[PDB]
DNA sequence: TCTTATAAATAGTT
DNA sequence: AACTATTTATAAGA
């Protein structure tokens, strides 16, 4: 971006909904080329801060979230903690 | 996934 | 990266595998990222090929999920071929 | 909305 | 596992 910035709350009202609405797109567009490089089904659900529902599903949501809920081994479970955590390992 | 009361609110919701 | 790629199927298992772990890892950096600055809850559930389950959520996946069930209003919602169809848009 | 200067992610090689 | 040159994403401007 022409200028750097340091990941915390946007406080300005507009420039928070300028950048939810870029930024998301660009969650979108790297699901989709993960999901079609690698032979991956992916469901995205995001919620705004005033809680407004936005989703994102390669093909078909409803038989993602019916394969979730099938699902019965542990499996990798990831939090804001744990790529938090990853970063302060990686140097890069 | 596995189990529990959230599985079991979720697939219904998708079922209804 | 060194060379554009084309958005195709990676049939090598190995450079699929390579793509698939820094991939992920950068989905849920960016996840993370947009979270925090515009304040929201975020999940991502990816079945790879082999249909095993990988899974982030900013805090709490259970919380998302029964919000996601009480939501009834009609909203955004995107696939693979709204995407395809944006790009094609932006040239 | 676009655009463009800059920052961030990643392909290919090691 | 690493590095790095390049492609891509995006912050501030139009």
């Amino acid at each position: 971006g022409r200028k750097k910035i340091q990941i915390q709350r946007i406080t300005d009202e507009r420039n928070r909904q300028v950048t939810f609405t870029k930024r998301k797109f660009g969650l979108m567009k790297k699901a989709y080329e993960l999901s079609v490089l690698c032979d991956c089904e992916i469901a995205l659900i995001i919620f705004n801060h005033s809680n407004k529902l936005f989703q994102y599903a390669s093909t078909d949501m409803d038989k993602v979230l019916l394969k979730y809920t099938e699902y019965n081994e542990p499996h990798e479970s990831r939090t804001n903690a744990d790529i938090i955590e990853t970063l302060r390992k990686k140097g890069f | 996934w596995g189990s529990g009361e959230v599985k079991l609110r979720l697939q219904e919701f998708l079922l209804s």
